[PDB]
């Protein structure tokens, strides 16, 4: 029975010291997972491609391939704002989801268009009311002009994954292409890689997280 | 109907978490706090000592019956060779890891944590491969199919049943809504998920005793099994469920063990209940693991049994 | 029926014209039959690559007419189109906004 | 599966478009060969080292011959077995070594010759066909007990027909195609011969359905024919379909390859200096459609995998192995059951209702499997798994 | 069970290693006969170490101008021919890395015995209790 | 009844068809609405390519279904 005590003390002490060394965290509490443990605590203690020339050349080649195919036909045109930077969506701090730049981008450059379904104002009011009804409570509406709004709650681009921040690094302008107004997002100041794309909502609580910041999105 | 054989399990000691048959229908790997019992089938037992610092939640065999992985709340996961001792220590998580599984080839291992994420580890080189953070809740179960090895389902304590890929780890389809896209009090945590034998339909159990079969191509439920009284449907632990495709079986069966020592059998095609077992009533059945025509059941105690 | 030589290659720039210019510009005694095609392809590639940036500039400036200032911007803002045109001066192109850092107030 | 769920726009591209990974081999690579399915990559290194990488990790999984019997000098051919178990290789060490991948420590069988080897090819049974350096006849080695038998300049490349495994094709060092009928065990009479060029044939590839054939001459051209066989393996003819070449700088070709079944695409690797790219033509019309532009060095060998749909090619100066694969981007549209993403502002039409507020028994088969995927690759084929060796893991 | 498992280690140490070292050592005299005949030009080819025959009476004169291509003790080469690589040069290297692989698994497999024993000591520590 | 045909380019067309129509009739309908010859297209539904000879009802297609139209593009 010597083995019991000997290997017990040796392995136990070594393993707890190894865990202590591997534990750069605060040694949070927790039992096993056969105990019905939900631990639904509010605050979590754990964490939380080539060039532009290649892209434009490939895009023009694809578009001229379409135009060469067009001799058989309309139903094939493309959203002209294809000059968009590479981004991605992942878990964020300011909110659950967010948009991170995949490559370092300069300043005063187009990033992405905010696209969705076009609706009038009363339709937008009805829709936001119904969304507040079903517990959505997360407005994705955008104001093109006085009598037209974009709605990206169910249909739209990844531009619906850009959070409001008290200090933005991207702004939103309203271009008119083909005679119609569209919402583009420009890089206000230079943006490094793997940086979250901040942007000011101007809505007229705030999980801002900025150094200088105000407690309201409004 | 399925007859009983023998309750060989050792009901003495700490509580056991699960017991998964070997992929050749020959061994039974049972767990106790910081140790592994191995029962032959033959009537004999062997023991393996681990290198954890806490009791571990789940263990699963290897498709060649030569290794055993274990998921300990010390935030690490240990793969131990059944004959040459411990082999690899995956130490990248930052939260108690819950479930584990690897693919048909034993080429990559899948780990679910409380970090609100999943991790794809490389078994042979012991290094990490990928990380999939697609939950704001407790990721309690991951499972790759056996005939396929390209997709993996993921269930959490918020109802989100996601499907990802083993090759690149992107989100392919989500069959349910989280708190933000449904009435908040409509949520129901997912306990245990399981693929069909052909990876075309998804078996799932929630924390209200319901057992659903989703058509993952259409994303719609097609079959729902339930106990018409709601006594133990409402549950609190990972009350085991599993599938039983009998050798030359007409239609495979679904098996579940509620917070009693009860075990049910439903014909998936007809939903008509066929048989139930109890105790053979003493404690919540913590796990069930089936095989070609056999089944091992383990209650919250050391209570262990098998059938045929 | 006839079939323009610049349409058999998917080009817009003229190939018969480029071929006549190569022939009657006294560059060599003989001109290969595929040299004008290659040269016209390269010419239209370069002009499209600069017109695209010029249009991007004229759009990001809320106009809808490419204008010499937009070509100057499209060139001097690039990095390789700037070496190809390092010696030229684009009439009515102005200059690029730039102020040194020793001069900006503190 | 993982493809049925994917959208059939970015998954049904016709060929790779970008390079993703670049394996680095410590030795210099000389031959590439996927497993019958896109599972393993059997590389033959510079000094007879033979590794088997796995496509899920890109890191080695088994080095055959670690105990003994390994190869010592540049390897020249690696042929898998249709199941996945056996693996034939041949090097410049004159030896042909067949390995049972269930015991990869030592070679299962091996034979030795009197000259370096160009290539070995499988037939089932167990019998390979080999082409020896400088010789003018192929060799049939039906080595279940190690016997060897024999069967216009020389013979460089051999290949067996896909639909009719009795037919055999061979190219000469003087421009002759010669066909053979394996109507027996070790006695084979020709059925057709001809001479299409005045230079050496260097490659003989054939589509999976015997409805096409390609040839790489020492002349800087590629001759593509539409072969057909009939008459109890006697009727055989060739019809010139196309000739490909480099119109700008007349470069030479290093290796060629087809698509999967109908061979709607032809992939070739150029050989001259300043040549770093792969060409991809059609075969019906023959017009250039793509140029793979990833590497920075002369590319020797090519291999296509239709399950994962990836092109693999080994560099010459360095020795690396570049991979061009189809890339599918992550769609946020999946994050919910009804999240349909658009590209342009869609208009909205509304019914008069919207302003005014206010058993199942479907067929279910769980034990039946699916035979073909979206692309059209045959599942359910036996996919033998290389057994992991634990001895080299403890250290 | 285990003595069967890693007594092949002793097999792998002794038997195949002595056979392969003897086959490697034969190439010394098989090279020496051709070397002494060649030094008295044509590249002495391979194919003469099989049983290491070198079937010859007087190699300095049996190679003599009368017959050039080794009618007896037949080497592949007739002259300075690049047909073969004349593997007689550096042939040992094959066997050399052969026995190098021998020794490599030897050291590895000895380490494996120690690991098995490290586990089985704890085995009888658990079986005593 | 209406079915949908989603083109890669971002366009979805809402064809009107009957379940008793053949797929050949569907390709003809896509042509006569959009002018694309039936030979140059390629229709996909639920991961399976719709086979040239069979019928719409063979695939259990009902109204307001969506399906993908990819082009067998060429030079
Ligand atoms: C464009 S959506 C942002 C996307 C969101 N993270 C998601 O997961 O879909 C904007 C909405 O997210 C929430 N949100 C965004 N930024 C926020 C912030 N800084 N503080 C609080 N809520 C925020 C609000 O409900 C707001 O109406
Ligand atoms: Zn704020």
């Amino acid at each position: 029975s010597r083995r019991k005590v000997l290997e017990e003390e040796k392995a136990s002490d070594w393993q707890i010291e190894l865990n202590g060394t591997l534990f750069d965290s605060e040694l949070q509490p927790g039992s096993s997972f056969k105990a019905e443990g939900f631990r639904k605590i509010a605050d979590k203690l754990k964490i939380n491609v080539s060039s532009s020339r290649d892209n434009r050349a490939s895009n023009r080649r694809f578009q001229q391939d379409i135009e060469a195919q067009k001799a058989a036909i309309l139903l094939s045109l493309n959203q002209l704002n294809k000059r968009k930077k590479p981004v991605m969506f992942a878990r964020s701090a300011i909110h659950n989801w967010g948009l991170y730049a995949l490559d370092s981008i300069a300043a005063k450059e187009m990033i992405i268009e905010y696209v969705g379904e076009r609706i009038r104002q009363p339709v937008a009011e009805m829709r936001e009311k119904r969304y507040l009804k079903n517990g959505i409570g997360s407005s994705y509406l955008f104001r093109v002009d006085e009598n037209t709004v974009i709605d990206a709650t169910k249909k739209g681009g990844i531009a619906r994954f850009i959070n409001h921040c008290c200090d933005p690094n991207c702004t939103a302008k309203i271009i008119k292409v083909g005679g119609r107004r569209r919402i583009v997002i420009y890089a206000l100041r230079d943006i490094a890689a793997s940086e979250e794309l901040t942007y000011d909502y101007k809505f007229e609580p705030c999980l801002c997280g900025a150094p200088n910041c105000k407690g309201f999105l409004n | 109907m399925f007859q009983f054989v023998t309750p060989v399990g050792t009901q003495n000691g700490l509580k056991a978490t699960c017991a998964k048959i070997s992929p050749d229908g020959q061994f039974l790997a049972i767990t106790q706090g910081l140790n592994i019992l191995i029962y032959d089938i033959r009537t004999v037992s062997q023991t393996l000592v681990t290198s954890h610092a806490r009791p571990f939640s789940e263990l699963c065999w290897s498709p060649d019956g030569q290794c055993i992985a274990t998921a300990s709340d010390d935030f690490s996961v240990e793969i131990i060779h059944l004959s040459y001792g411990l082999l690899h220590t995956f130490i990248g998580h930052t939260a108690p890891v819950i479930s584990l599984t690897f693919n048909r080839k034993g080429n990559l291992l899948f780990t679910s944590s409380m970090d609100e994420s999943i991790k794809i580890w490389d078994t042979l080189n012991g290094s990490l491969m990928k990380t999939i953070s697609a939950h704001s809740e407790a990721v309690v179960s991951v499972d790759v199919p056996m005939n396929d090895s390209s997709i993996l389902s993921s269930g959490s304590y918020d109802g989100l049943i996601r499907i990802f890929d083993a090759e690149t780890g992107h989100c392919l389809k989500t069959l349910t809504y989280d708190k933000d896209w449904k009435r908040e009090n409509g949520v129901v945590p997912i306990s245990q998920v399981k693929f069909s034998e052909n990876a075309r339909y998804l078996l799932v159990k929630s924390l209200d005793g319901v057992v659903k079969i989703w058509d993952c191509i259409g994303g719609c439920v097609v079959r729902t099994f339930q106990v018409q009284p709601l006594e133990k449907g409402v549950l609190h632990h990972s009350c085991g469920m599993d599938f039983l495709n009998p050798e030359d079986g007409s239609t495979p069966l679904v098996i579940s063990g509620y917070e009693n020592g009860d075990i049910y059998c439903w014909n998936s095609d007809t939903k008509s209940l066929l048989q139930l077992l109890d105790g053979s009533h003493s404690s919540p059945v913590m796990s069930i693991h089936c095989f070609g025509n056999i089944m091992c059941s383990l209650a919250l105690n050391g209570d262990c049994c098998l059938w045929r | 029926k006839a079939k323009t030589r610049s349409s058999r290659a998917g080009l817009q720039f003229p190939v018969g014209r480029v071929h006549r210019l190569l022939r009657k510009g006294n560059y060599a005694e003989r001109v290969g039959a595929g040299a004008p095609v290659y040269l016209a392809a390269v010419l239209e590639y370069l002009t499209a690559e600069i017109l695209e940036l010029a249009g991007n500039a004229a759009r990001d400036n809320k106009k809808t007419r490419i204008i010499p200032r937009h070509l100057q911007l499209a060139v001097r803002n690039d990095e390789e189109l700037n070496k190809l045109l390092g010696r030229v001066t684009i009439a009515q192109g102005g200059v690029l906004p730039n102020i040194q850092s020793v001069l900006l107030p503190k | 599966m993982n493809i049925l769920l994917q959208d059939p726009f970015a998954v049904l591209k016709e060929h790779p478009e970008k390079l993703t990974h670049t394996i680095e081999n410590p030795l210099r690579t000389e031959c590439l060969q996927f497993s019958p399915c896109g599972d393993y990559l059997a590389l033959g290194c510079a000094n007879g080292a033979l590794v088997i990488y796995d496509m899920d990790t890109f890191r080695p999984i088994c080095v055959p011959g670690n105990m003994l019997g390994a190869h010592v000098r540049p390897i020249t051919s690696i042929a898998w077995s249709p199941d996945g178990r056996l693996l034939l290789t041949s090097s410049r060490d004159w030896s042909i070594k067949l390995w049972d991948l269930s015991k990869p420590s030592k070679p299962l069988k091996e034979i030795r010759f009197d000259s370096p080897i160009w290539g070995c090819q499988w037939l089932d049974r167990r019998l390979c066909v080999a082409t020896i350096f400088e010789e003018s006849d192929a060799y049939v080695i039906d080595f279940s007990n190690d016997p060897v038998a024999s069967l216009h300049g020389y013979v460089l490349v051999c290949t067996v027909h896909t639909k009719h495994p009795n037919i055999i094709i061979v190219g000469t060092s003087k421009g002759w195609l010669d066909f053979y009928k394996f109507h027996s065990l070790y006695q084979t009479e020709c059925i057709h011969s001809l001479k299409i060029t005045s230079s050496n044939i260097k490659h003989l590839i054939v589509s999976q359905n015997g409805e096409r054939l390609a040839i790489n001459c020492s002349d800087r051209t590629i001759r593509q024919y539409e072969i057909s066989i009939d008459d109890e393996n006697s009727a055989v003819e060739l019809t010139l379909e196309h000739k490909y070449q480099d119109v700008i700088n007349k470069l030479q070709w290093n290796c060629i390859l087809f698509s999967n079944n109908t061979a709607e695409y032809l992939v070739a690797s150029t050989h001259g200096s300043s040549a770093h790219e792969l060409y991809i033509w059609e075969t019906t019309s023959g017009t250039l459609v793509r140029v793979l532009e990833g590497a920075e060095e002369e590319l020797i060998d090519i291999n296509w995998d239709f399950y994962s749909m990836s092109i693999v090619s080994n560099g010459f100066e360095s020795g690396n192995v570049y991979v061009w694969s189809v890339v599918i981007p992550p769609k946020w549209s999946a994050l919910a059951p009804d999240f349909e993403e658009v590209e342009e502002n869609v208009d909205y039409l509304e019914k008069e209702d919207e302003f005014d507020e206010v058993e199942e028994e479907i067929a279910i088969d769980l034990r039946t499997r699916e035979q073909y995927d979206v692309r059209g690759n045959n599942l359910l084929v036996e996919r033998f798994t290389i057994p992991t060796d634990y001895t080299r893991i403890i250290k | 069970l285990f003595k069967k498992k890693l007594e092949l280690l002793e097999v792998y140490l002794g038997w195949l290693d002595n056979v392969y070292t003897e086959m490697r050592k034969l190439d010394d005299d098989a090279a020496s006969h051709v070397e002494c005949g060649k030094e008295d030009n044509i590249c002495g080819y391979c194919s003469t170490y099989e049983r290491i025959p070198c079937s010859v009476e007087e190699f300095v004169r049996d190679f003599g101008s009368n017959e050039e291509a080794t009618k007896i003790h037949e080497v592949c080469t007739k002259w300075k021919c690049n047909r073969h690589l004349d593997w007689v040069s550096t042939n040992q290297e094959q066997y050399l890395q052969q026995i190098d692989s021998l020794e490599s698994m030897q050291e590895r497999l000895q380490h494996l015995i120690q690991a098995r024993k490290k586990q089985l000591n704890i085995q009888y520590y658990e079986e005593i209790l | 009844m209406q079915i949908f045909v989603k083109t890669l380019t971002g366009k979805t067309i809402t064809l009107e068809v009957e379940p008793s129509d053949t797929i050949e009739n569907v390709k003809a309908k896509i042509q006569d609405k959009e002018g694309i010859p039936p030979d140059q297209q390629r229709l996909i539904f639920a991961g399976k390519q719709l086979e040239d000879g069979r019928t719409l009802s063979d695939y259990n297609i009902q109204k307001e279904s969506t399906l993908h139209l990819v082009l067998r593009l060429r030079g």
